[PDB]
């Protein structure tokens, strides 16, 4: 119901760089939005709901923001462990369609 | 920390009942909902449906609402997808995970922290 | 189960839901939009009692010999007129915040409650209670869309005419 | 007895008995609040603003 | 400390306590050297006290 | 449209109004009364707010020597009190009163329109956009007795029962 995209497709990065993942709603969600990270072959973790908060056991090198139809999440300094894709999900509404996905490369 | 052990069949035959049945260690079914999540072969994610309490909420997702059917009980303390006339598209890692998160004494909705290490099952002849 | 005789503790996904009856199932449910609306709500407010006050590095405790008689007394009054402001203000604030609290999520129950009866005004019999029973057989799409908000009166009308003639 | 000295200053002593000599003399910076208070408890290293 | 054991060596009064007590309530940089020789300054004066 | 659907910009002449659709002309309108009496209440709440404060001859800045550090202290405390206390509540009153103002508004606009739609009664079937469509052909003097609130329901009843008939 409420159309998912995010920008950009995929994007490469080198250790230490600060990265931008803007994943973007067809209709205004307000501030619901979350953000997971999968492993290849991995269980996805939860890293920012509400999209302004950290939930606890995630490191604070994370940081989201942003309201309405746009919004941002930023890592300070990416390592290795964080080089795995990401994901943008919406809560106001079923069905709870998740986003296509980021991929993130080493270089 | 809840830890949380999926069994599956491994392999299913078209049409006919799939089920799985999902386990959990150090928790119970006391104010947090449980859903189930599942992943095509290299595409996203998407929702099946979830229950909540001990059979009292149940949500479905509008695709596959006559499909799928979720059933709990506390007392063996597991909570089964149970699907019909299964195709080949359903070809998925199938994830259950729990709604652990809560703001302000609600659980928010579909937002899920800790999952399975997941189990495959393929449709095919 | 009505809103007058309770509160429901099997549903814990929203603070505001529907519970549903028909043939085909029976359950609970929530409402995404309008708990959604208040938990912003409740959330900005909090934040603005906590976050609006702005503290900065102050010294409380100061030291007078006995010579200094008069600037001790000018200490302690100073010292006590503050406290006792922030005691007055932060009580009657708080009071009036809870009282605001309550009054507000009882007006979500009874927005609800009048949106749900001028949805359904006549084609479902009021218990009086908080609940709707509809003369009309409808299953579980029916009441999904009157929880959507698209429920239409002339598909069921003549039947819950007929049951209104039959009872 | 106690003064304090703005960079640039001269301080001059005389006398001729009865004075205590100044052996040591200390260079310090302005900090303006942060009084003193008076406590029994144990140290700790955490940070608490 | 509640009460000072060691509050001074030799009894006497200290002008302006208070005072000197909120000038040293917070200084950034301290440090603590000679303004007079020990013995150099001094060449008359016994400086054994 | 509708107040649900949004806010009209057409209507310059007060805060709120009606819409009349009729054969001979349609138009926008105003409900003076109650917009007039909204803005006498506003205008004595904004000026209560900015009279009250009163103010005497008043010197803040004070110079102290390095002798008198615990006094400039003393005196940088307390005005820090004061400006954090008059800061703190200033901005809590001005976020509550901006909440009373905006219910208020919507509280006026829910009040007008159940008396539009008590003098109405049945004849009329409710569109749900705010909207109240007439059953009964209705002239321009019948939509001003809705304003002047002299609308009469025995006279266009039969006509609006037969055209509940015709529906
Ligand atoms: C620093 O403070 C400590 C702790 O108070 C002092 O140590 C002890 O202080 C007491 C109190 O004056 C001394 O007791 C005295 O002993 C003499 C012995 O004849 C007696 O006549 C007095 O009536 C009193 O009871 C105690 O001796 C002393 N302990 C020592 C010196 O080992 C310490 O003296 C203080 N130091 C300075 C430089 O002020
Ligand atoms: C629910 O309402 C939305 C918007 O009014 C509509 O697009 C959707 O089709 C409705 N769902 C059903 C099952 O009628
Ligand atoms: C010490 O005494 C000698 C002899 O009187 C004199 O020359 C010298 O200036 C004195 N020094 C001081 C510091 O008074
Ligand atoms: C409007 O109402 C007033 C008071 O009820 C009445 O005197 C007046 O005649 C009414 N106007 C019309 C056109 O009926």
């Amino acid at each position: 119901d409420i159309q998912m995209t995010q920008s950009p497709s995929s994007l490469s990065a080198s250790v230490g760089d600060t990265v931008t993942i803007t994943c973007r709603a067809s209709q205004s969600i307000s501030s619901w939005l979350a953000w997971y990270q999968q492993k290849p072959g991995k269980a996805p973790n939860l890293l920012i709901y509400r999209a302004s908060t950290l939930q606890s056991g995630v490191p604070s090198r994370f940081s989201g923001s942003g309201s309405g139809t746009d919004f941002t999440l930023t890592i300070s300094s990416l390592q290795s462990e964080d080089f795995a894709t990401y994901f943008c999900q919406q809560s106001t509404s079923s069905p709870f369609t998740f986003g296509p996905g980021t991929k993130l490369d080493i270089k | 920390q809840v830890q949380l052990q999926e069994s599956g069949p491994g392999l299913v035959k078209p049409s006919e009942i799939l089920s799985l049945t999902c386990a959990v260690s150090g928790g119970s079914f006391s104010s947090y909902c449980w859903g189930w999540i599942r992943q095509p072969p290299g595409k996203g994610l998407e929702w099946i449906g979830s229950i909540c309490g001990s059979g009292g909420s149940n949500y479905l997702n509008p695709s596959l609402k006559s499909r799928v059917t979720l059933s709990v009980d506390t007392s063996k303390n597991q909570f089964s997808l149970i699907l019909n006339s299964v195709t080949a598209a359903d070809t998925a890692v199938y994830y259950c995970a729990r709604e652990g998160i809560t703001i302000f004494g609600v659980v928010i909705p579909r937002v899920l922290d800790s999952w399975g290490q997941g189990a495959v099952v393929t449709v095919s002849s | 189960a009505g809103f007058i005789e309770g509160g429901w503790t099997g549903m814990v996904d929203g603070w505001y839901g529907y519970h549903h009856q028909n043939e085909q199932g029976s359950g609970y449910a929530a409402d995404q939009k309008s708990t959604q609306n208040a938990i912003n709500c409740i959330t900005n407010k909090v934040n603005s009692v906590i976050e609006k006050m702005n503290t900065q590095f102050t010294a409380v405790g100061k030291e007078f010999n006995k010579l200094e008689r008069r600037m001790e007394n000018l200490n302690k009054k100073v010292d006590d007129g503050f406290i006792d402001i922030w005691t007055y203000n932060a009580e009657l604030l708080v009071l009036l915040e809870n009282e605001r609290t309550l009054d507000f999520h009882d007006s979500n129950v009874k927005n609800l409650y009048e949106k749900v009866k001028s949805q359904l005004k006549n084609n479902a019999k009021e218990i009086g209670n908080g609940c709707f029973e509809f003369y009309h057989k409808c299953n579980d799409e029916c009441m999904e869309s009157v929880k959507n908000g698209t429920y239409d009166y002339p598909k069921y009308s003549e039947e819950s005419k007929l049951n209104r003639e039959k009872i | 007895y106690w003064t304090l000295l703005e960079p640039g200053d001269t301080i001059i002593f005389e006398a001729n008995g009865n004075l205590i000599a100044p052996r040591y003399a200390f260079a310090l910076s302005r900090g303006f609040g942060s009084g003193i208070i008076n406590s029994n408890a144990p140290m700790d290293e955490c940070d608490a603003k | 400390k509640p009460n000072p054991e060691n509050g001074t060596c030799y009894p006497g009064h200290f002008a302006d306590y208070e005072e000197l007590r909120e000038q040293l309530s917070s200084v950034s940089s301290f440090e603590r050297f000679e303004i007079f020789p020990k013995e150099s300054s001094w060449p008359n004066h016994t400086t054994t006290g």
